[PDB]
Formats: C-alpha cells, structure tokens, sequence
C-alpha cells in the first residue's frame, strides 16, 4: 500500500494546511483576504467552459474505456470454453460505446456555444458570460462524471452476464435488463447537462 | 410569599422524629439492627437532599427567562 | 511608527509561488527517494534464511 | 497578495494535468511481468 | 455496634454474612465486587439505603419512579407464583432477585423526583409558587413590555423588592418553564453532587476507624485514620462549607463580581492570592486557605512514613520487612491522596446522569406527545391515542429501562470505587455450609 | 383472535397507564385554564383570556377521547387474556 | 442589485445532485447485477425477483434528477445569491443522501441475492430492508425540495 | 445591517444534518443487511427479528430529517449571522453524532445477528446495545434542538 | 466591539464536545457489543454482567452532552471572543479526551468480556482497568467545566 | 494593548495538555488490558498486580490534568501574549511528552505481563522499565510547570 | 521594538527539545522492554543486565530536559528575536538528534538482548554499540548548547 | 539595513546538518547492530571485527557536528541573507548527503557482517564497500565546507 499511503499523506497534509490557514485568517481578523468571489471572478469564464468541455468528452471516454476492459477480459476468458459468447455478449461493449457517445454529443453542443468576449474589467462586464461560463463547466462536469460511472456500471454487469451466459445460454436475455438500467444512468446525466446549458448566451 | 424558617421546622421535625424517635419504637426481632439502620440512613439522606435543594434557592442572584406569551398568561393567571 | 508598512515584497506572489512549489517538489522527491532506499528490500534470502 | 489571477489560474490547470498524469503513471507503475513461462 | 461476619468453627475462616429475604439481594451486589475480609465491616446494612438514594439522585423522576415501583410491586405480588414455576429467562430472574432492591429504588426515585419537580418534564404546581409576583413585575417599571416582548424574553430580576422566598419543598415550579433552567437547575445539581459525594466519602473513612479499633491496630489510627480524615476534611469538607456559605452570605445585591467558588478553591490549593480580580468570601480567608493546605500536606508524612519507621524501631527495640513495608504504605498514601481528588470528581456522575435524564425527558415529551395534541377535537383525540402509545413506548424503552439501567450501574460503581475502597478492603472466602439447596428442582 | 397473551398483556398495562395519565392531563388543563403552556395559541393573539381557556378545554376533551380508546382497548385485550 | 458569480453555487448544486445520485445508483446497480449473475448460474428461476434491487438503485438516480432538473430550470444569471445557496444545499442534500442510500442498496441487494439463492424465504426480508434505503434517498429529496423552493 | 453570504453557514447545516444521518443509517443498514442475508439462510425463523438493526438505522435518519427541516424552515436571507452559526452547529451536531451512532448500529448488528443465530439468549442483550446506540443518536438531536431555538 | 466569527468558535465548541464524545462512545459500544455477541455463544449466563463496558461508553457521551449544553446555553450574539475561545477549548477538551477514553473502554471491554468467559475471576480486574479509562473521560470533563466558567 | 485573539494560544495549550495525555494513557491502558485479559486465563494470581501499567498510565492522565488546570486558571482576556505562548508550550510539552510515555507504558506493560506469567522473576524488571516511562512523562511536566510560571 | 510573536519561536524550541527526546527515549524503551520480557524466559539472570538499553534511552530524555529548561529560563518577553531563533534551532537540534538516537537505542537493545540470551558473550558488543548511539545523541546536545548560548 | 529574520535560514541550517547526520548514522547503526547481534550468536569470535560498520556510522554524526558547529560559530544577527542562504545550503548539503551515506552504511553493514560469518573472505570486500559509503558521505562535508565559507 506504499502508493495509497503516499496519496493519503498528501491528502491529509493538503487539507490540514487549509484548515490551519483558514482558521488563522479568521483568528487574526484579516480583511476578507481569502475572497472566493475574487477567485471565481478573475478566473476567465473561458477556462471554466473549456475545462467542462474537455471533462465531458474525456471522462465519458474513461468510463466507456473502463467498462471495455472489464467485459473484454471476462468475455475473452470465458470464451476459451464457450466460444458462443461473442455472438451476444459483445453488446455490452456496444453499451459502453453508447456511454461514450452520450458525452460526445453533449460536449459538442456545449462547445458550439463558445464565443470571444474582448472583455477586460469584470465589473459590470459579461454578467451573462459568467453565468453561461459556469453553466457550461457544470453541464460538462455533470455529464462527464455521470457517463464515467455509467460506463463502469455497465462494464461490471456485462462481466457477470458473460460469466453467466458462458454456463447457461438461457440466462443472457433476462440479465441484459440490468445493463439497460446502467445505460439510463448515463442518459439522466445528459438530460441535466442539456438543461443547465439550455438557456445560456455568450456576448 | 414564604419564609425559610417554617419549612425547616416542618421537615426537620418530620425527618428528625423518623431518625431519632423511630429507632425507639422497633420490634426486638433479628431485624432490629437493620430497621434502625434504615430509619436513620433514610432520614439523614432525605433531609439533607431537601435541605440542600431549599438552601440553594435562597438569596437568588437571577430569576427565570420566560417567553412573552407565557409572561402575559402569568400576569392574568397568578 | 505611523502605522507604516514594511514594504511587503513587491512581486511577493511570484517569489512566494516559486519558492513554495519548488521546495515542495524537491522535498517530496527527497522524501520518496529516501523512503525507497530506507525500505530497500535486500531479498531476505541466500544467507539470511540460515542466519535467521 | 499571495496569489495573482495569473498564478492562480496556472495552478488550477496544472492540477488537472497532475491528476491525469498521476492516474496514468499509477497504472503504468502497477505493471508486472511473468515469473515463469507455461511450457516448451 | 456494626454488622460483621459471623464466627465459624489458625486457618482463614470463611466470611459468613447472615441475610434474609430482603437483605440477601443487597449482600449479593456487594459480593459481586468481592468477598469481605473476615470480621470486616459489612457495607450492606448501609447500602440498603445509600444505594437507592444515590440512584434516586440519578433517576429523580416522579413519573418513572411510579412505573418502576409498580413493576417491583407486581413481582412481589406474584412472588409466590414466580418462585413456583420455571424461569429460563435470566433477564427476568435477575430483576426478580433484585426486586426488593428495585422497590426501594422506585420509592426513593419518587422522593427525589418530587423535589426535582419533574414528571415527564412537567412540574407539580401546588399553588404555592410565589417565586415572583408578575403583577409587581409590571409595577417595577415594566409598562407595556409585552409589546417589545413579541421578540424578546426578558429575565425576571432578583431583589426587585417584590420577589423572593423559597419554595416549600423542591424547586419552585416556575423554573420548569424557563429558558435559563439550564443554568439555575444545572448549578444546583453540580453543587449538590459534590456535597453528597464528599459526605459519603467521609462516612466511608469514618467506618475504617471501627475496623482498625476492632483489630487493635493503634498504628492504623495514630498514623493513618487521623491524618487521612484531616486530609480529606481540610480540603474537601472546606469546599462544601463554602458552597453553603455563599448561598446564605451573598445575595443578588453582590451578584456583580460575586465570588467564584471554583476559582477560590483552585487558588486555595495553589496559594494564589491576587490583590484584585476576585472578591473574597470573608475577611481572613487568605490565612485560612493557606493554613488548611499546609496542614493537609503535613498530614502526608504521618500516613506516608510514620508507620514503617516506628515498626523498624520496634524491631530493634524488641530484639519486619522494612523495605517492603515502606512500599505498601507508600502505595496506600499515593492512591489515597490522588484517589480522594479523583473520587470527589467521580461523584459528578450524579450530576451527569441527572442532567441527561432531565434533558431526554424534556425533548422526548416536547417532540413526541406534544405532537399528539391538536386544535381539531376528534382528530386530536384519535391522534393522541396512537401518539401516546408511541410516547409511553419511548419513555419505557429509553428512560425507564436504559437510563434506569445506566444509573443503576453508575450508583453501584460509586459504592464499589469511591465508598467501599475507604474501609471495605481485603478478601475473604464465600461461606458454603452443608445445605439442602436443591428444593425447587 | 388470540394474538398471543404476552402481547395482549402489554396492551392492558399500556392502556391502564394511558387512561391514568390522559385523565390527569385533562384535569390539569381544566384546573390551570398551566405549566405545559402549549394550547396552540393563535399568532394574532389579543388581550382575551377567554381564548386560552377555550383552548384548554378542547385539549382536555381530546385527552379524555384518547383515554376512551384505551378503555376500549383494555377491554378487548383483557378478554383475549381470559380466553387465552 | 444581483451580485455577480452568485449563480456559481447553484450550478454546483444542480451538478452535485445528479452526479452523487448517479454514483449511488451506479454502485448499487453494479453490486446487484453481480449478485444476480452469480445466482442465475445456480438457479435461473429467481432472476425476476432479484431485479428489484436494480430498480431501487435507479430510483436514487431519479431522486438526483428531480432536484437537478428543478435547479437547472431555476438557474439564471440574476440570482439573489440566497437562492443560489439554497440550490447548492438542495443539490448536495439529495445527491449525497441518495449516494448513501444507493450504497446500502448495493450492499443489501448483493448480499440478499446470495442469501436468497440459498434461502428463498429471504425474498421478503431483503426487500423490506431495501425499502429503508429507498426511504433514506427520499428523505434526501424531501429536504432538497424544501430548500430549493424556500 | 446583516452581512452577505450569512445564509451560507446555515444552509450547510440543513444539508449536513440530513447527509451525515443518511450516511450513518446507510452504513448500519448495509452492514446489518449483510449479516441478515448471511444469517437467515441457516436460521430463517429469525428473519423477522434480525431486521431490527435496520429500523434502528432509520431512526438515525429521521433524527437528521427533523433537524434539517427545522433549519430549512428557519432558514432566511436576512439572517443575523449569529443565528446562522447556531443552525450550522445544530446541523453538524445531530448529523455527525448520528453518524457515530450509525457506525455502532452497523457493527453491533453485524456481530449481533450472527451471534444470536448461534445463541438465541443473545437477542435481549443485542437489543439493549442497540437501545444504547439509539440513545447516542438522541444526544445529538437534543443538543441540536437546544441550539436551533437559542 | 465584539469581533465577528467569535460566535463561530463558540458554537463549534458545543458541537465538538458532543460529536467527539459520541464517536468515542460509539467505538467503545461497537467493540463491546462484538465481544459480547461472540462470548454469548459459550457462556450466555454472563451476558447481563457484560453490558458494563457499554454503559460506561455511554457516560462518555453524556460528559460531552453536559458540556455541549453548558456552552449552547452560554452562547450569545455579543460574545467577547475570550469567552468563545474558552468555550472552544472546553468543547474540544472534553470531546477529544472522551474520544480517547472510548477507545480504552472499548478495547479493554472486548478483551475483558472474552477473558471473563474463561476466567470469571477476571471480572473485578476488568472493572478496575475500565474505571481508569472512565477517569480519562472525567478529567476531560473537569477541565471543560473549569474553562467554561473562567 | 495585545491582540484580542492572543488568548487563543493559551486555551489551546490547556486543551492540548489534557487531550494528548488522555491519548497516551488510553493507549497504554488499552494495550495493558488486552495482555492482562489473556494472562488472567493462564493464571488468576497476577490479575490484581497486573493493573500497575494501567495505574502508571493514569498518572500520565493526571500530569495533563494538572497543567491544563494551571493554564486555564492563569488564562485571562488581557493576556500578555508572552504568557500565552508559554501556556501553549506548557500544554504541548506535557501532553506530547506524556503521549510518548503512554506508548512505552502500553507496549512494555503488554510484553511484561505476558512474560511475567511465564517467568515471575520478570515482575520487578517490568516495574523498573515502566518507572522510566513515568519519569519521561514527569520530565514533560517539569518543563511545562517552568513554562507556565515563567 | 522587535516583531510580536518573536517569542513564539523560542517557545517552540523548549517544547520541541522535550517532546522529541521523550519520543526517542520512549521508542527505545518500548522496544527494549518488549525484548526483555521475552529474555526472562530463556535466562532470568539477564533480567537485571538487560535493563541498560532502557537507562541509555532515559539519557536521551534527560538530554532534552536539559536544553528545554535552559531555553525556558533564557526566554524572555522582550526577546532579541535573533536569540529566539537560536533557541528554536537548539531545541530541534537536541530533540530530533536524540530522537534518532532513540531508534538506534531501541533497535539495537532488542536485537542485542535477544542475541545475548542465546549467547551471553554478546553482552559487551551490545553495550558498545549502544554507546555510539548515546554519543550521536550527545552531539545534538553539544550543538544545542552552542546555539542557545550564542 | 539587512532584511529581517535573515539569519533564520542559517540557523535552520546548523540544526538540519546535525539532525540529518544523526538520522543517517542512527540508521546505519541500527542495521549494523541488528546484523551483528544475530551474527555473533553463531560466531562470537567475529563480534570484534563486526563493529567497524558501527564505528564508521558514527563518522556521519561527527561530520554533522563539525558543520553544525562551523555554521553556529558564524551566526550573528546582522546577516546579509546571502550568507544565510549559504549556511542553509551547507547544512542541508552535508545533512542530507550524510543521510544517504548513513543508509548506505547500514544496508551494506548488515549484509556484509552476516556474510562474513558465512564467508571469512568477505571481510576485505566488506571493508572496501564500507569505505566507498564513507567516501560518499565525505563528499557532503566537502561541499558544505566550501559552501559555508563562500
């Protein structure tokens, strides 16, 4: 667990320092030196938007790809004794490809809204641009992570389906119902991401 | 309104007689020692417990905080 | 004196940012490298089984 | 101040790359080879 | 004349304590900790009252005391039927065996609950509550305060010239409806717990004198009891006196910069006597504070070194493991003195449990049965039916059982740890005579 | 129905406790028409003492109604123990 | 007027609701699917009964959807900030609560299926437990809806 | 007169109370359900008694629901900050305390359910430990109720 | 002249006192219940006198309740900060100290009950050891009581 | 003249002293109780004597109580800052030093009691070693006392 | 005339010296005591001699006590700041150096007595190696004394 | 006219040199002592020769003492900062390099001493390897002496 111990030690030190610094700012009655609005407002909406777009596409691929290896190994392994498996159980990977597609469509619809500002001083500038910027980030994040966990779910289930089908060909059809629920999880994330950016404008 | 002297007279006599006179009027059976022990221990612990409770309420430094509607109700109740 | 400032380093944010993250990266590299040697696996074989 | 717009935003983008790199490298480090081969 | 074990006929005899249908259970909760030394002072004759009392302090709840009493009454009324049957359930057997212990537990819990004046978070107003005269509150320059009152409470002043007088028995019912009961009532229970604990501790030490005399150990009283009782009295009894002193010495007239009993107690031990910042309880207190601490410290050599030293002298005069004897006496001294400090604080169990019970009762009442009431007539009645059943269920499940159970053990622990360890020491063997035990089988 | 005499017995004891407490509560409401001071008053509260007296009588009635349900329950549970 | 950046927190809410609910549903679903496949190898006749845990998980997903949609439709630029915090709280409340519920769904359904495979009488018991997990998710929805409309 | 973002602390309370309570109940539920599924195979007659830990867990969840709603009902924009911190404290107190209670329910149920199957006399002892855990959850509620009206 | 945020420190004290104390009691309860359940398989007659570790764990939670109530009642708006830091120290002192005690009570209770099963003579010894663990909690309460009145 | 927050460091000392000392004593107590329970099965005789590691642990807890009270009693609002840091140092010094001693107490007690059961001659050696750990804790008390009054 | 908080650095020094030295001595003590308990089974005659590693560890603790006292006595309120920094350096120097020695003490002590019990001729070698660890610790004391007096 | 607290870095240097050097020597000592203690049981006649790694280990701590004092002799208040960085670098250079050398000494000592008992011909090769590690440590000292005097 050498790496996990390293990750934890950094995690704890990271937040432990934030706790000490945050409480100290309060204790020493600093003039709101830690200004969240300043952080959020100076950070260009272009950064937030493009981050969400990259996440929407990239996280969705990670999910699909995750599931791909989960069911790939199980299918290939089982097939050593049950070559019939490839006839039906490859649909799980089709399910993973569909999970990846979800993010791609959303990511493109979001990116289509990107525009220049030619803006400088945020004061009374781009009020709508900030809303749309943050929304694009959220919607991208929303769908990305939703597809990320969707792809993992359908992978795990497809593995079980292949392992079952390898032993009894009558089980595949009934089990397949679970993977459909998994796919729906990703679609729900798509619906919200669409809503979040349904009423945004640049310029 | 109440005085403190009278409560002391009433409850001191009550528990005093129990712890003082009670043991005087006890059967001579095998439980005599137990009955006397119980009578005295009971009177002393009970008297003290009350005595503390009442003394702690003398010369109070502050009164209670009541809700406005409660205060109104009391004004026209007591 | 007069509630005067001490001149809080012009470009502080730059020197600050640099020194913190430079020494953090170097310190971690040393910590990890030191750990890996500290916990070097000798193999616990060849002669160790007999000496144990 | 301790941070500027420039420095801060730079830190944020750096972290995203560090998170991805860490994940990638982690999976790369957790790679083993075989002790022995099955047969002739 | 104290109850001791019976003689039986140069070996260690068994410890025989004669019990009966009532006292047997009390002897058993003592034996549960250990068998007393032959001819040791039996704590049970005093436990019969002492333990129920300390429990009643922890569980001083009028309503639940009734429920608890009725349970014990049931078991006694069915005593003949419960004995003449099979009882495979060990949980019922245990409480049945202690049924006479529980009976007293309830009876005292009633007594203390009445003084605490809490029956399911309800006080018992006998129309003797004269704490304040609200009509006179308005006279005291409060004209239409109920207008501002719409957003405020306003604390009833002390010494307004129109308020005052103690409640005849228990706490004046008015405090049960106050928002600051959490200081008035909590203060009482803290201070009361200390007073009662220390007195019981002093009693436990007093008993040791009879035992040391019985066994003709002059050294245990000339170098032990005397400096030990002075040690405890000089530090802890002094505190108790000051608590009562303030109650009668200072009124609201001096509430600002009123002396703080805890601060003077701490400063007492530390010989801290600031010129200002804390008002003194009485003139000359500084001299008293210093005197008592010095004496308490001077008490330590007596119990610490005089016994092993004189025994060594007697060895050389008469002609004795001197080193080991010093170890035994030093351990006794160290544990006694440090335990006195910890033991006195330990009795804060009385406060902690009494406080917790009152807090559970208030919330369990307010958030459960109050909800069963409603302005709709029939709907209110029908709802209260079902809600009450749930309320009674929670009162039993949480308070009558569990809190009674915790207070049961904690009061027993006080006997085991702080009281008995002052006099009830050593071990003996359980007396197992020939007996025709297998009658019910 | 039998339902088990162990469970009927519990109802009998709970029902008896319920009637005792509920009747006493209703009495207290009528006498101090109070410590509980929770009659569900209006927010638009006027200087009308008669209004709280009316609320207290209503609460007292509700307590006796709930007690009546326990009186009926006790009868039912009692007969179950007798036949069981 | 309406301060800038105020919509930021509300956007995080809408995202948090859906993402954390998806996490719960995804875990619970994967756990149930694993157990279902494991059972059906031994006996297929119980497969239909073993599906409910998966629907249970999907409900967690809906819980998140209801709030995420409610907020996402409510989001504008000119937000009075107070409303944004309500949205943030509603998002977290339902998402994180549904996540906990979905976890329980996963653990209980998976163990329930293996138990049921050995003991068909377990069917009712495990479903009753799953009901408590669904209630835990609902509680999340209740609080979130109260806050979002406050 | 009031500062900005003053509602921020309060709204986190309402969410925290529900989320931590759901986490606690979910943990206890998941652990109890695992023990129930495993135990019930050998001793099916206990299936209706081993459910109790799960109910206990739901209580912790209600504890949390009650406070979160009470805060939400008292959650406003024009908060004096003082009141806001009190609401956050009440939320955290009941939530985190219920979380601790849920942990105990979880562990005690898991061990207790199996222990009971091997020993029917343990049932009463198991319940009492569970009652102690319920009391632990109540303590948090009590403090939260004191703070929320202070 | 009262510093803002002063009430934050204060209320966090009351919460910490309850939360950490509940965590301690929960740990001790969870471990004690586990040992008791296993013990009951062989020696069920010992179940009733094995609850003690669990009750003691509870009082640790109460010690925390007591301080939390004392602080919560002491909280006001115009807090002089000094008082707030005393409340924060009092809260942390009793909470964290009780937490440490919870581990000792739990660990010792488990070993004691399991040992008692084979050596009934261990009972007095188990109690002596546990008392010291309770004392740790008491000491934390003592300091908290001193600070809140200073 | 000094910062209104200067009192923060002192009260943190009073808390730290008690908390770390309780942690140390708790560790030593828990480890000793575990070894003692196992030893008691091997032989009743030593159960009473085996408490010693725990008693020593208790002293560490007192060490901490004494300093925490001294700090709390000396802490004021108009603190000199210098004294405040000294109080923080005194608190940490005794607490952390007692914490280190607690580990020695615990580890040595466990090994000592288990060994003594097999070789009674170890009994004296066990105490001697535990004496060094108590001395290490007292050293922390000495410095803390110097810093508190300095 | 100097910066506020200037005395804090010196305070950390006095505490650091004591705490780290106690940590080192405690570690060496715990490891040595663990082995010693085992040694009593093979050769009770070595129970006395085997104490030495623990005594040496105790020296590490004194090393720290000496510097911590010197710093505490040297620290004032009107500190020159420069001297305060030196005090922190001196504290860390002796404390952390003694900590390192402590590990060497413990590890060598345990291994040494284990070999000695099997082969008593190893006693002399065990003592010498521990001597080097004590010398390394003294080096820390030397530097700390040089710094704290400059 | 010099920057404030400019000496701080040089002060940390003097300490760091001693602390890391003690760590290095301690590691090498602990590993060497472990191998020696195990080795000499079979062949006590080698207990004398086997000490060399330990006596070598101590050279690291001496190195550290030399630099730490060399720096301390040059610590004043009016430091031009530049000189302070140089002192910090020299301290770290010898300390961290000595630490690397300490690890080198310990690992090779353990394997060398154990092997030497197995193969007397290893003695010469062991010494050479140990010499290489000592030379590696010296390099740190050389840089520190050059740098600290620049």
């Amino acid at each position: 667990t050498g790496l996990e111990l390293l990750y934890l030690g950094i995690f704890v030190a990271f937040w432990a320092c934030m706790i000490v610094v945050g409480i100290c700012y309060t204790i020493f009655d600093l003039g709101f030196r830690f200004d969240v609005a300043w952080f959020l407002t100076e950070t260009s909406p272009f950064m937030w938007s493009n981050l969400g777009i990259g996440l929407a596409i990239s996280l969705s691929v990670v999910g699909a790809a995750w599931g791909i290896y989960i069911t790939g190994s199980s299918i290939i392994g089982g097939g050593v004794k049950a070559p019939r498996i490839k006839t039906k159980n490859l649909v799980s990977i089709i399910f993973c490809e569909a999970v990846a597609i979800y993010g791609i469509i959303m990511a493109i619809v979001i990116s289509n809204m990107a525009e220049p500002f030619s803006a400088t001083d945020p004061k009374a500038i781009g009020h709508r641009n900030y809303h749309a910027g943050y929304s694009m980030f959220g919607a991208g994040l929303t769908v990305g992570l939703s597809n990320l966990f969707c792809g993992v779910c359908v992978g795990i289930v497809g593995s079980g389906a292949a392992l079952a089908d390898a032993q009894n060909p009558s089980l595949f059809v009934k089990i397949l119902i679970v993977e459909i629920f998994g796919s729906a999880i990703g679609l729900f994330g798509v619906i919200v991401a669409i809503l979040q950016t349904s009423r945004v404008k640049m310029g | 309104a109440h005085s403190f002297a009278l409560p002391v007279i009433i409850f001191t006599t009550f528990w005093g007689l129990i712890g003082i006179a009670g043991p005087w009027f006890v059967p001579k059976g095998p439980n005599r020692g137990v009955i006397i022990t119980m009578l005295v221990a009971t009177a002393v612990c009970c008297y003290l417990f009350w005595l503390i409770a009442i003394l702690a309420q003398l010369n109070p430094l502050f009164g209670p905080q009541l809700k406005n509607e409660t205060i109104w109700y009391v004004r026209f109740l007591w | 004196p007069y509630n005067l400032a001490y001149k809080y380093n012009l470009e502080y944010s730059v020197v600050f940012n640099l020194v913190l993250w430079i020494m953090t990266g170097l310190a971690l590299a040393v910590i990890i490298t030191s750990y890996n040697i500290w916990n070097m696996d000798p193999g616990y074989d060849s002669i160790i089984y007999r000496m144990t | 101040g301790f941070f500027s717009p420039g420095i801060w935003m730079g830190l944020l983008t750096t972290l995203f790359m560090l998170f991805i790199f860490t994940y990638g490298l982690h999976m790369i480090l957790s790679l083993k080879t075989m002790d022995r081969f099955d047969d002739r | 004349e104290l109850f001791r074990s019976e003689e039986m006929t140069n070996q260690t005899p068994p410890t025989y304590n004669k019990t009966n249908k009532f006292t047997h259970g009390f002897q058993n909760i003592v034996d549960a900790y250990g068998i007393g030394t032959y001819r040791e002072i039996n704590p049970a004759p005093y436990t019969v009252i002492t333990f129920p009392f300390l429990f009643a302090v922890m569980f001083g709840d009028f309503g639940h005391g009734i429920l608890m009493t009725l349970f014990a009454v049931w078991m006694v009324l069915r005593e003949s039927r419960i004995l003449s049957q099979k009882n495979e359930n060990e949980m019922f057997s245990m409480v049945f065996s202690g049924r006479y212990i529980i009976l007293l537990m309830g009876l005292f819990s009633i007594y203390t609950g009445l003084i605490y004046n809490d029956c399911f978070s309800k006080s018992l107003n006998i129309f003797g509550s004269s704490w304040s005269v609200r009509p006179m509150f308005t006279i005291g320059n409060w004209t239409e305060e109920t207008l501002l009152g719409s957003s405020v409470l306003q604390l009833n002043p002390a010494i307004p010239g129109v308020f005052g007088g103690p409640y005849p028995f228990g706490i004046d019912p008015i405090w049960n409806i106050a928002t600051n009961k959490l200081t008035f009532l909590n203060s009482f229970k803290m201070k009361m717990s200390v007073i009662l604990g220390i007195i019981h501790m002093l009693f436990g030490v007093s008993l040791s004198l009879f035992n040391h005399i019985y066994f003709k150990k002059p050294l245990n009283i000339y170098f032990g009891f005397i400096p030990e009782i002075i040690f405890m009295s000089s530090l802890f009894g002094y505190l108790v006196i000051l608590i009562f002193y303030k109650w009668t010495a200072y009124d609201a007239h001096s509430s600002r910069n009123a002396p703080s009993l805890l601060i003077h107690f701490i400063n007492m031990f530390l010989f801290s006597y600031p010129e200002s910042g804390n008002a003194m309880l009485y003139s000359g207190q500084k001299g008293i504070q210093c005197f008592l601490i010095v004496v308490a410290m001077l008490c330590v050599p007596w119990m610490l070194l005089f016994k092993p030293l004189i025994l060594r002298h007697q060895y050389l005069r008469k002609k004795f493991d001197f080193g080991d004897t010093m170890v035994h006496q030093a351990i006794h001294t160290i544990e006694y003195c440090l335990g006195c400090i910890s033991n006195t604080a330990s009795y804060l169990r009385l406060w902690a449990l009494s406080l917790a019970h009152a807090q559970l009762s208030e919330v369990l009442w307010t958030m459960v049965i109050h909800i069963g009431l409603h302005v709709r007539s029939l709907a209110g009645g029908l709802g209260l039916f079902f809600i009450f059943a749930a309320f009674a269920t929670l009162t039993v499940a949480i308070l009558l059982i569990m809190e009674g159970l915790s207070a049961f053990l904690h009061a027993l622990r006080l006997h085991w740890v702080e009281f008995q360890n002052k006099f009830y020491t050593g071990t003996g063997f359980k007396f197992l005579p020939f007996s025709f035990e297998h009658i019910r089988e | 129905l039998c339902c088990g005499p162990k469970l009927a017995a519990c109802g009998i004891v709970l029902s008896a406790w319920g009637v005792i407490m509920l009747i006493m509560l209703g009495i207290f409401f009528n006498v101090h028409s109070l410590i509980e001071d929770v009659p569900f008053t209006e927010k638009d509260f006027e200087n009308g003492p008669q209004n709280i007296y009316n609320l207290y009588e209503q609460v007292s009635y509700n307590c006796f109604i709930a007690a009546g349900l326990y009186l009926l329950l006790g009868g039912f549970s009692f007969c179950q123990v007798r036949l069981n | 007027n309406n301060p800038e950046y105020s919509s930021f927190f509300g956007v995080m809410g809408a995202s948090s609701a859906m993402v954390f609910s998806a996490m719960g549903a995804a875990y619970g679903t994967a756990k149930s699917g694993t157990g279902i496949a494991a059972m059906s190898v031994m006996r297929p006749e119980l497969i239909m009964k073993s599906i409910i845990p998966v629907v249970m998980a999907g409900i967690i997903a809906i819980y998140g959807l209801v709030v995420a949609v409610l907020i996402a439709n409510s989001l504008t630029d000119g937000i009075t900030l107070y409303r944004s915090f309500l949205q943030l709280g509603a998002g977290l409340s339902v998402g994180l609560s549904g996540l906990a519920a979905g976890f329980a769904i996963g653990i209980v359904g998976d163990a329930g299926v293996r138990g049921t495979a050995q003991q068909p009488r377990l069917f009712v018991g495990m479903i009753l437990i799953l009901i408590f997990a669904e209630v835990l998710g609902l509680y999340g929805l209740i609080v979130a809806l109260i806050l979002s409309t406050k």
